[PDB]
């Protein structure tokens, strides 16, 4: 069967800036099937508050989903979006890099 | 508005 | 500038865990307006766009009976996939649909589009003339001949050039702040050293609607297009999009290197330069 793998990118919604709020977005696309579990980690915890998309897909067939969350970037805090999907042999975790 | 089996 | 509505129709079977899982979403261009989820509490086909709210009681009733009625349909063509490839009980399949139309500039018809995939792979698509069907492989060379005689085509076609461009034409009337704008990028390019001899350099595109953009790196005016990583266009949740791509650069050439951006609402592309 066809599999294809998740492109997990993490980053927020505005220019990050340390006790403004803001979103904080990972977007995953390019993937088949559609059974995946994403988190947003805070700390390496898991955000429990976290919205997303609704299932859609591309051209190519392949299926994407934004999961985002509201927060207020501070200079302690990090960030990071877990990704499983059949395609991964473990989950891959994506650092939010504010600087890019 | 919306609009078949294979 | 052109538009389009589509809608997007995802089964996925669930071996002895009940019945397939049903997503349903529609579009016009690239903002969402409704969707249905077979798992949710409400059975019902949601708004997910302001301007599609005003819809009466009417329109909702339809949608919800109508979703239900496309669910329906592929849980029925789950079970004949599974048949037409001698496939076990065992295993999670996917069937996918996607149909709709385009209008050019003026709101008139340009193109529809009725696809079906299984398990990532093209099935079965109606083709330009509307009137014909491209079959991807044996079985859906099946279903090609069980559509041809039923006249399918026929049925599909009348939606496509009629009811949806008229429909399309609606919403993107009700939702004209929203859909009939354009958004132009707001554009930088980001430096970062990764050693004391090499940077990345990014071309970044933020703020931008409808999603729809070309970025490029040039070096002296030569395109590095196998040297460039470029990210998939991403929603920044807000009804724009964003987008970046980056070269790593020997430390000293940058004012070899420039981006170049395209996008329908910048009036002319533009380059932007290390100088």
């Amino acid at each position: 069967m066809i599999q294809r793998t998740p492109k997990i990118q993490v980053y927020s919604r505005h220019p990050a800036e340390n006790g403004k709020s803001n979103f904080l977005n990972c977007y995953v696309s390019g993937f088949h099937p559609s059974d995946i579990e994403v988190d947003l980690l805070k700390n390496g915890e898991r955000i429990e508050k976290v919205e997303h998309s609704d299932l859609s897909f591309s051209k190519d067939w392949s299926f994407y989903l934004l999961y985002y969350t509201e927060f207020t970037p501070t200079e302690k805090d990090e960030y990071a979006c877990r990704v499983n999907h059949v395609t991964l042999s473990q989950p891959k975790i994506v650092k939010w890099d504010r600087d890019m | 508005e919306l609009a078949l089996t294979v | 500038g052109s538009h389009s509505m589509r809608y997007f129709f995802t089964s996925v079977s669930r071996p002895g865990r009940g019945e397939p899982r049903f997503i349903a979403v529609g579009y016009v261009d690239d903002t969402q307006f409704v969707r249905f989820d077979s798992d949710a509490a409400s059975q019902r086909m949601e708004p997910r766009a302001p301007w599609i709210e005003q819809e009466g009681p009417e329109y909702w009733d339809g949608e919800t009976r109508k979703v239900k009625a496309h669910s329906q349909t592929h849980r029925v063509d789950l079970g004949t996939l599974r048949g037409y490839y001698n496939q076990s009980e065992a295993g999670s399949h996917t069937v996918q649909r996607m149909y709709g139309c385009d209008v050019g500039s003026d709101w008139r018809f340009l193109r529809g589009y009725h696809q079906y995939a299984y398990d990532g792979k093209d099935y079965i698509a109606l083709k330009e003339d509307l009137r014909s069907w491209t079959a991807a492989d044996m079985a859906a060379q099946t279903t090609k001949h069980k559509w041809e005689a039923a006249h399918v085509a026929e049925q599909l076609r009348a939606y496509l050039e009629g009811t949806c461009v008229e429909w399309l034409r609606r919403y993107l009337e009700n939702g004209k702040e929203t859909l009939q704008r354009t958004d132009a990028p707001k554009t930088h390019m980001t430096h970062h050293a990764v050693s004391d001899h090499e940077a990345t350099l990014r071309c970044w595109a933020l703020s931008f609607y409808p999603a729809e953009i070309t970025l490029t790196w040039q070096r002296d005016g030569e395109d590095q297009t196998q040297d460039t990583e470029l990210v998939e266009t991403r929603p920044a949740g807000d009804g724009t999009f964003q987008k970046w791509a980056a070269v790593v650069v020997p430390s000293g050439q940058e004012q070899r290197y420039t981006c170049h951006v395209q996008h329908e609402g910048l009036p002319k592309p533009l380059t932007l330069r290390w100088e």
